[PDB]
């Protein structure tokens, strides 16, 4: 989930913003 | 952007820094 999600959906700013935990 | 995706070490480093050394570094897939 969420982690592989960053490892594959280009994980950038918006990610961080929506990831901040 | 650098858009090379982020996993384990990089992933954690990455957000940690931008908005992660608030909860972060233990990302269970």
């Amino acid at each position: 989930g969420i982690v592989e999600q960053c490892c594959t959906s280009i994980c950038s700013l918006y990610q961080l913003e929506n990831y901040c935990n | 952007f650098v858009n090379q995706h982020l996993c384990g070490s990089h992933l954690v480093e990455a957000l940690y820094l931008v908005c992660g050394e608030r909860g972060f570094y233990t990302p269970k897939t």
